RNA sequence: CCAUGAUAAGGAUUAUAAAUUGAAAGUGUUAAUAUCAUAAUCAAAAUUUAUUAUUUAUAUUAAAUAUGUAUGUGUAGAUAAAAUAAGAA
């Protein structure tokens, strides 16, 4: 007599809060009180849902390559899946890896603020691609599995209210979720201004604008991912004086304010 | 308790679904954006002190 | 009529009724609205 | 020029309705406010005006700047005293008094029985007609799966229409508050009325033959082949070019050996470095901006670093990276860059 | 005919001036401008259609360019391209959606902020009312479906349903 | 190419509302001749429906 | 737009896309205002400097007055920046005669 | 300047040649008698 | 409302205008720099801001804010018009029907029984609550006045 | 399984069902705030003398 | 609520009373039309005109959505033509000179 | 539709022989896909430029398990023949598979090498209606 | 029309048969507009915003 | 899910969502898909700097990457299905089944535009229109003055 | 506002009044980037490089993501071994084994 | 998958002047009857369906991939369209 479409749920936040919060009376939607939502799937079930929704290209579909099944029947005709290894020796194999999904920050603004090729879309706001935890993007690891599940998928169970969400977006909402998510001030009062994997480019900025190359410093301005330390600006400026070029000073030093927290200040 | 709240829904029927009565008040053209100017009782406070 | 509700904005039929303002009236605003200065609201971003 | 024909800053207000009518009426009273408020702002202009022509000072600023050529039109440097800079104000500003009258006049002449406010003559601001925008839909009204024929049978037309009255403002100055009350005018705009704002005005733009010098052509031409498609993102820099504004003093130089050098006057190099009265070997120095031999950043000669007897880590041959990284100056990793046979073969350049 | 396109230097001439291909450079190092080399001397066609005062049709612009093999895929025709971001394709795939308002504000927020309450679309509504005013008469021509089935096979240790007849 | 009788029927046309504008009187021999009459005639619109795209209405066949 | 993107969260990306569909700024100027005397006593812009100009910019220029548009980037700051440039860049070369 | 204009409010800026609302609607409006004369 | 609050949006030009001279604004009376910078509060806004400043979420917590201290009027949204003005009655007929052409929501200040047609201060000596008939009406108003 | 109390009914026991959620004036889901902790006459159920209150 | 505003302002007229005069009514094989006016149409042309609304400048009037009629923008009111042109204008016109084509080549 | 072909007979109107814009119809079925050119065999249904590179789907684009049918595109390899592997196609009634190896494939697509509309037809799929209207058209015997 | 000097070229044909005998093709596919190609087909003409056909920008 | 709860009277109608991220998926893979096509299929040396064997080798380099790429969004517009925000009727843009400036199907235009919902004029069903560039070139003029209002009134820069 | 026709009476202004301007005029505020004032000059060469976030975008045609290209191709190039794009095949090359290639 | 509504096609006697040769009687998709099941295009695909104007002999495949078949005395039966800037009595 009872008819569900999965067999087991589990619960979205653990014990220490739920096993006292249940005594206080939450309110539950008027006209549809009990919820089941993708949040409450299994393990199982959420990797198969996941795997459906996406066209072709999608792991769920046999074809796609990413199929795990080893036979799959078209019309009464049982037809026996080629193994990879076997399906390379007429059919050259070309994989970068996962690297080849990934433009650099750079290219950003020309793709429409993804750094993410996948089939997928990929929000770097926390809510979009939300599963029971706020979502993060790897920016090393993206597969087509995708066991993160951050995507935005277009068929699965309690995607809509997230599509319509993204079509919502405001104009900046990539790149400045990007931008705020990471790049934030230390909880010290210290400025995020001092990464290793930047500061041979700094070290490079300060050296050019010290030999009087103006351009050249600014041509490798704009390749700064995260906000560059104070010397940068004391010495773009420095190097702005003796040409008298006063435009190009006073821009820096806007740049600097109230963009950049203020590194500029000094 | 507050009397401002008031239904802006009809009771759930089927004359939402047989008539062509919308939904909604239709958007007013001359209601400026609903924006934030202002202080606080403490900001004004702390002005003043 | 139907299960998707007519947006009032777009439709000619709710625009021009007797109940709001057909276009052969002389379409001037009808009152004035200040809402931002009569009571405004502090700002409290959601994001410290 | 005078009269009607020209002004300092032009706004046109592009407005747009769904029923002409409805675009014409918006035109009349947006016209009439403009007619206003233009009267208002353009008046004031006109007793500031008065008052500066019925007498005031000279900046030291303006003559300034009225006396900076090296050679003015009669081929010495020329003298303009406070009294013609005076008068070439007072010139202007009469021209300026003729204008906001005229302004001011076309605002008084549409009375309502006399009211035309299409020709320019006849009011202030004026309007124009624009074509309205027209776009037919044409479509099959039967669902019919059966028959092509039926479905073409059924065919209508109907259209979309947009309607535009466009109303030209043009100014003797700018004024930046004739600016918000024009904005603003789109806050009480009239019911489904969008408006577009297009102000053209004059600014003034500034040409340095500093960065944008005026230089020979290269002894070497450039051909067809800099020019081919990615050529731009490839064989060419974004203009202006970089030039050197400092320059180090080499050995046996003296002042005029290195004004020589850099292609100026002796006199322009010790002004930019007016700070020093003397130039020792292997001092930084101001290049004066008006010299013509001013350096490139990087010239197209290849810095080379032979292995040759070096420091005393050997005073035989250069060995591990670092240590060439330290004395080039930059990161191992860019030296790893250039040289891509001595990064093959191995990390200690056996 | 056949010939070879020529030269002359100005430091050739007896007298020096700016040759026009010199000049023509000079612009393509201005604006940047792709120098298309195997451009055939033979194919220039006006169009005669749009640049003609004689056919209705005239725009005083070169509308199309007439090669007959022109296609989308050829890599000049990639670098001379309008690309379709922020173009109507993009308005299109903002503002047409199913439910017009799903574009205006999320569902849930209006609803909780002007109702007290999360409201269902009509048509859910239809279903549920009509539920109650049948299950009022008639019963058991039913079926029980969900989403997750564990709720209903392991009840909790209360819960004693009302039998009824 | 204007040559064809419906592009000079409009050519006459044109040159007699002229020469009434210049020769007042004259109106009145032209007028009975009927050249200063306009008459409006026009190709029908196109339309989808027709094969043609004017007159011909598309092939029938009995059931 | 004063109507019906005006207020909700549509608001944002149509007034964006409006500002990026405008981003053409158009760059004037008479080449009656270019001749004139340059600080050092040359005329600034002579016969020969406008014809070179005139040949260098070619449908760029109409009725006596060079005017540039510039599209290139998203916003109308960067187009007046761009705009300024290309100018300057082809007085530059123009004024080689 | 003042948001609204003084030759709005000031009689000492009066318009002298501007006319009521209604009296130019009805004048424009008369159809006047077209047997001027006998004969046409 | 009050009007001359309009002469505030005059000062962002203004301080515009005091960069342009040279003269820093850097210098004025603390007071007038906190009455100044709460004109810049009410009228000022940059591109940034004014991208973003018309989401939803924003929108309905600034109709919340006026929720918790109870001033609902004036909202969109957030009111709900009830009563209708009735026609005027000419002697010229009774027997002509008159019927709405047009409907446009205005405050009754406009059109209000005149001060000495209805009892004295109203506000002060009775209780009045607008409110909805519980009973099915056959027919007239579906609102009275209690 | 599925009874009278989980079920959708118009009316259980004679009387109209307040399991229902369609069955209320839509204006009992507007928002309220908790009274009881406040004093005896700020309390709603007075409502009628609120006006007067010192 | 959000429907109160659709409530009937006034009282709507009864319907009382007969066919109002020579109304459609329809007997054995009658080809009816409600639209067409019974009395005023089946008047000949020669005396009421080809005229189905009054005689004016065209941009009084406006082509109705929804209903195949046109309408007056200003509703009810007319301006004769002697009001659209300058006073006294011959064949009601800009100026007395020429006609439109005339005026525009003598400009040119 | 008539007949249910595929899931789409149930939402899909034929609209009696209805014409399209030139080169778009909603449903790409390339009957013409197998149509013998000696003169024309390496321009026709073929790449544009003998000069461009080989589709996606001739390699390998990322980890996979494996696939069933290779996509119709993908060229004939001299390896397709040589190293004696499956290739299968998605065709119908099922999938077509290269058995039989043959230098006078290469270069083409197996989109050429495989016969959309075949002559052999099951009289197991036709309605008595169908195989009658058929035989009009004197294809099946009878 | 400026051309690479030192290149080797032709000029525009006056002999008919020199046209009609050259190898040149005719359009045979689907036609193709760099810009025009956005707005698709000239039956479906997309617009983002009704602006004037006559429009000028300032 | 499984038709248990819906909300929409038509399924379908969820297609459309889906169709928007496909437009979306686009405006992120176009510049690069076109990028990598101009700098793969290109044969004339790519530019002074860029010659030979480096060109060769970049060019496979990059048509490589290209293909590396799951999920790039390659499908040319005209093979993706319009379908109507409302109804979810289906139809081939460039005919008369299909409405292209509400993007809609023929058979909810009609339904829209008689029921007063759509604001629209009807205008004589066998003519050009009101319109005057139509009423002149047809289609064809129209679309082409569309394009010379978009791009050719300005002189680039 | 003493105008107690005002709709009812049918009294429909046709210029919208001077009071209710300024209070519309009142109610928005005014982008402080509409103010238009430049004294400096324009930045030649660091304006059009400044920060990522913030940047100026090109945008349309290829042509005016110059910088963009340079960089898709730089890290393209570095991520792409060389041992994997031998494998790509142009279609002559393969042809080339077809007892047949050229006619 | 049973589960009401609603717009097509279809020439047969209101005529010439300052004037329209396309109609309501309903053609897949739309709102109250529920009680078998996920069937939806994002490419490159399988002819049986009454309801469709194709290029007919000087020159003939280059860009999204684009049709290999039927020369037979303008030839059976039976069918199609039009009185509208055209020319019919
Ligand atoms: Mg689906
Ligand atoms: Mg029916």
């Amino acid at each position: 007599s009872v008819s569900g479409v999965f067999s087991k749920g589990r619960g979205i936040g653990h014990e220490a809060t739920t096993s006292i919060l249940r005594y206080i009376p939450r309110a539950r939607v008027p006209w549809q009180p009990s919820r089941f939502g993708r949040e409450n799937l299994t393990a199982a079930d959420m990797a198969r849902l996941w795997s459906r929704g996406r066209y072709r290209d999608g792991p769920g579909n046999y074809n796609s390559g990413y199929c795990t099944e080893r036979t799959h029947v078209l019309e009464e005709n049982t037809v026996s899946i080629i193994p990879r290894r076997e399906l390379e020796k007429y059919m050259p194999d070309i994989t970068i890896g996962p690297k080849a999904l990934v433009t650099p920050v750079s290219l950003m603004n020309a793709r429409n603020g993804h750094r993410v090729t996948h089939d997928l879309l990929h929000s770097y706001d926390p809510h979009i691609g939300r599963l029971g935890k706020p979502a993060v993007v790897d920016h090393d690891n993206i597969t087509v599995e995708d066991p993160n599940r951050v995507g935005l998928n277009a068929a699965t169970l309690d995607c809509r209210g997230r599509i319509y969400r993204w079509l919502r977006r405001g104009p900046f909402f990539q790149v400045d979720n990007y931008f705020r998510r990471s790049v934030k001030l230390n909880r010290d009062g210290t400025l995020p201004t001092d990464f290793v994997h930047e500061a041979p480019l700094m070290r490079k900025i300060i050296r050019l604008a010290h030999r009087g190359h103006l351009k050249a410093a600014c041509e490798e301005y704009r390749r700064v991912t995260t906000v560059p330390p104070v010397e940068v600006y004391r010495a773009l400026t420095a190097c702005c004086v003796p040409g008298a070029k006063l435009a190009d000073a006073v821009s820096i030093f806007e740049d600097g304010d109230s963009k950049l927290f203020y590194v500029s200040r000094d | 308790m507050l009397s401002q709240n008031v239904a802006k829904t009809t009771v759930p029927s089927y004359y939402m679904i047989r008539t062509n009565l919308p939904h909604r008040k239709p958007q007013n053209q001359w209601e400026g954006v609903y924006y934030y100017s202002g202080i606080t009782k403490r900001q004004r406070h702390l002005i003043l002190l | 009529v139907g299960y998707t509700p007519v947006n009032p904005d777009t439709s000619p039929m709710v625009a021009y009724s007797q109940y709001h303002w057909h276009y052969n009236l002389p379409q001037g605003m009808e009152r004035p609205h200040s809402v931002n200065r009569t009571f405004a609201a502090p700002f409290q971003s959601n994001h410290s | 020029e005078d009269g009607i024909r020209g002004s300092e800053v032009t706004y046109k207000i592009v407005l747009e309705g769904f029923w002409d009518h409805h675009v014409m009426k918006l035109a009349e009273d947006v016209c009439m406010f403009l007619k206003d408020v233009g009267r208002q702002i353009v008046e004031e202009k006109l007793v500031a005006v008065r008052r500066l022509l019925q007498g005031g000072a000279v900046d030291p600023e303006l003559l300034a700047a009225f006396n900076c050529a090296r050679a003015g039109p009669f081929g010495g440097l020329d003298e303009y005293d406070k009294e013609e800079v005076a008068n070439f104000l007072r010139s202007d500003l009469r021209r300026l008094e003729e204008q906001c009258l005229s302004v001011i006049n076309r605002c008084n002449v549409p009375v309502p029985g006399a009211t035309n406010i299409y020709d320019p003559h006849t009011s202030w601001p004026h309007v124009e007609k624009l074509e309205p925008w027209v776009r037919m839909a044409e479509f099959w009204t039967s669902s019919s799966d059966t028959s092509f024929t039926e479905l073409e049978m059924s065919t209508a037309h109907y259209e979309f229409r947009k309607f535009f009255r466009v109303i030209i403002c043009k100014l003797p100055f700018q004024s930046t508050e004739f600016e918000k009350r024009m904005y603003d005018i789109r806050h009480w705009l009239h019911r489904q009325t969008s408006c577009e704002f297009h102000t053209i005005y004059r600014r003034n733009v500034i040409h340095d033959s500093a960065v944008f010098p005026t230089e020979h052509d290269p002894a070497t031409p450039t051909t067809h082949e800099h020019h081919r498609m990615f050529s731009f993102a490839l064989d060419w820099q974004s203009a202006p070019v970089n030039r050197l504004s400092t320059d180090t003093v080499h050995e046996g130089e003296s002042w005029d050996a290195v004004a020589q050098r850099l292609g100026c006057s002796v006199g322009e190099l010790k002004d930019a470095n007016a700070e020093r009265e003397t130039i020792e070997a292997g001092v930084v120095i101001n290049v004066p901006v008006t010299a013509t031999r001013r350096l490139t950043s990087f010239g197209a000669t290849p810095l080379v670093l032979p292995l040759k007897t070096t420091s005393a880590k050997d005073g035989e041959r250069i060995r591990t990276w670092e240590e060439a990284a330290a004395i080039l100056d930059c990161t191992v990793e860019e030296l790893q860059q250039c040289n891509g046979h001595a990064a093959l073969t191995y990390q200690k350049k056996e | 005919g056949v010939h070879r396109v020529g030269y002359t230097h100005p430091s050739t001439l007896p007298v020096p001036c700016a040759q026009r291909w010199d000049l023509r450079l000079a612009r393509a190092r201005i604006f940047q401008e792709y120098i298309e080399e195997k451009a055939p001397g033979a194919w220039q066609l006006e169009d005669e259609r749009s640049m003609s005062p004689e056919f209705k049709t005239f725009t005083g612009y070169p509308m199309r360019d007439m090669r007959p093999g022109y296609g989308q895929n050829l890599p000049d025709y990639i670098m001379k391209k309008r690309l379709p971001n922020n173009t109507h394709y993009e308005l299109f795939a903002r503002r047409d959606i199913p439910n017009e308002d799903n574009a205006m504000y999320g569902k849930y927020l209006y609803d909780m902020t002007v109702h007290g309450t999360s409201l269902p679309s009509t048509y859910r509504m239809h279903k549920d009312i009509n539920k109650a005013q049948r299950n009022d008469r008639k019963l058991s021509g039913n079926r029980f479906k969900v989403l997750c089935s564990s709720g209903a096979k392991n009840p909790p240790s209360g819960w004693e349903p009302i039998p009824d007849a | 190419s204007i040559a064809n009788e419906i592009a000079a029927f409009a050519l006459r046309m044109a040159v007699a509302n002229a020469l009434v504008k210049l020769i007042p009187l004259t109106r009145i021999p032209l007028k009975k001749s009927g050249l200063l009459s306009v008459d409006r005639r026009r190709e029908r619109g196109q339309f989808p429906g027709y094969l043609d795209g004017k007159k011909v209405k598309r092939r029938f066949a009995k059931r | 737009d004063n109507l019906q993107y005006k207020r909700y969260d549509w608001q944002g990306w149509y007034q964006r896309m409006l500002d990026v569909h405008n981003r053409n700024v158009s760059l004037r100027c008479r080449i009656c205002d270019l001749q004139r005397l340059d600080g050092n006593g040359v005329q600034f812009v002579d016969m020969q400097t406008e014809r070179r100009l005139r040949i260098l910019a070619q449908h760029r220029v109409g009725m006596g007055v060079l005017k540039l548009d510039a599209d290139k980037y998203e916003d109308q700051a960067d187009n007046v920046t761009f705009g300024t440039t290309k100018l300057s860049e082809l007085l530059a070369d123009a004024r080689k005669a | 300047s003042a948001n609204i204009p003084r030759s709005v409010w000031d009689p000492a800026q009066h318009n002298p040649n501007w006319s009521d609302s209604y009296g130019h609607d009805i004048t424009n409006r008369r159809a006047w008698p077209a047997r001027k004369w006998t004969v046409g | 409302a009050n009007i001359n609050v309009v002469e505030k949006k005059k000062v962002p030009l203004v301080l515009a205008q005091m960069d342009e001279l040279g003269v820093p604004r850097t210098h004025l009376s603390r007071v007038l720099m906190d009455e100044v910078e709460d004109s810049l509060r009410k009228f000022q806004t940059y591109r940034s801001r004014f991208y973003e400043w018309g989401r939803a979420v924003k929108q309905f917590d600034f109709i919340e804010f006026r929720r918790r201290n109870g001033w609902l009027y004036d909202l969109h949204l957030m009111k709900c018009t009830t009563k209708q003005v009735g026609p005027l009655r000419d002697f010229n007929d009774p027997d002509a029907v008159q019927g709405a052409v047009a409907t446009a929501e205005i405050p009754a200040f406009f059109n209000e029984r005149p001060a000495w047609e209805r009892p004295p201060l109203e506000e002060t000596l009775y209780v009045t609550t607008n409110k909805e008939r519980y009973d099915d009406v056959r027919g007239g108003d579906i609102y009275y006045d209690d | 399984q599925a009874d009278r109390r989980t079920r959708h009914h118009m009316m259980v026991d004679g009387q109209i069902n307040p399991r229902e959620w369609f069955n209320w004036h839509p204006k009992e889901y507007q928002p309220w705030y908790f009274d009881r902790h406040k004093f005896l006459y700020e309390q709603r159920q007075y409502a009628q003398f609120h006006h007067l209150l010192c | 609520y959000y429907w109160s505003r659709y409530r009937m302002p006034t009282q709507m007229p009864k319907f009382d009373g007969p066919a109002p005069v020579a109304a459609p009514q329809s007997m054995n094989s009658t080809k009816t039309n409600e639209f067409i006016d019974p009395i005023d149409d089946k008047f000949p042309m020669s005396i009421r005109g080809p005229l189905v609304r009054p005689d004016v400048p065209e941009d009084q009037y406006v082509d109705s959505w929804y209903i195949c009629t046109s309408m007056t923008h200003h509703m009810g009111d007319y301006r004769p033509w002697s009001a659209s042109a300058p006073p006294n204008a011959f064949r009601f016109r800009p100026f007395n000179e020429f006609d439109a084509k005339g005026r525009e080549y003598v400009q040119y | 539709l008539k007949i249910a072909k595929s899931a789409f007979g149930f939402y899909l109107a034929r609209r009696g022989q209805r014409k399209y814009p030139f080169l778009r119809r909603p449903h790409i079925k390339n009957t013409h896909s197998m149509n013998p050119s000696a003169p024309y065999f390496w321009s026709f249904m073929t790449a544009k430029s003998q000069m461009a590179f080989l589709p996606e789907e001739n390699y390998i684009t990322g980890d996979w398990t494996g696939k069933f049918f290779v996509s119709k595109r993908q060229v004939y390899t001299l390896q397709h023949a040589t190293s004696g592997a499956k290739v299968r196609v998605k065709s119908f009634p099922s999938i077509f598979e290269f058995n039989s190896p043959s230098r006078w494939n290469i270069g083409k697509e197996m989109n050429t090498l495989t016969k959309p509309r075949m002559d052999l037809i099951d009289e197991q799929m036709l309605t008595k209606k169908q195989r009658l209207d058929y035989v009009r058209a004197g294809l099946l015997p009878k | 029309m400026q051309q690479i000097p030192g290149k080797v070229d032709q000029t525009p044909f006056e002999e008919d048969q020199t046209w009609l005998l050259h190898s040149i093709p005719v359009q045979q596919l689907e036609m193709h507009h760099h810009e025009k190609d956005l707005q698709d087909l000239p039956f479906i003409n997309h617009e983002q915003f009704p602006r004037s056909l006559e429009w000028n920008a300032p | 899910m499984r038709h248990i709860g819906q909300d929409v009277p038509k399924r379908h109608t969820h297609f459309v969502l889906e169709s928007r991220l496909m437009y979306e998926k686009s405006f992120r893979d176009c510049w690069l898909h076109s990028v990598c096509r101009a700098i793969s299929q290109l044969d004339e040396p790519l530019s002074k700097t860029v010659v030979g064997t480096h060109q060769k080798m970049l060019q496979r380099k990059v048509t490589c990457f290209q293909y590396n790429q799951y999920g790039l969004f390659k499908t040319p517009y005209y093979r993706l299905a319009n379908v109507d925000r409302y109804h979810a009727v289906q139809g081939v843009a460039g005919t008369r089944e299909w409405v292209p400036y509400v993007n809609v199907s023929y058979w909810t235009m009609n339904k829209m535009v008689r029921g007063g919902n759509l604001l629209v004029h009807r205008v004589h069903y066998t003519g050009w229109g009101t319109d005057s560039h139509l009423k002149k070139g047809g289609w064809e003029h129209r679309w082409n003055k569309v394009l010379q209002r978009n791009v050719l009134q300005y002189s680039r820069i | 506002s003493h105008r107690r026709d005002y709709i009812r009476m049918g009294y429909i202004p046709r210029y919208t009044p001077w009071e209710w301007i300024a209070i519309q005029e009142a109610d928005q505020p005014l982008i402080a980037e509409q103010i238009r004032q430049d004294n400096i000059g324009t930045s030649y060469f660091f304006s059009l490089n400044r920060y990522w976030r913030y940047k100026a975008s090109p945008h349309g045609y290829i042509r005016h993501f110059e910088n963009e290209v340079r960089d898709l191709l730089q890290y393209v190039d570095g991520v792409t071994p060389w041992k994997q794009a031998q494998k790509i095949r142009t279609y002559w090359e393969v042809r080339s084994h077809h007892p047949m290639p050229q006619f």
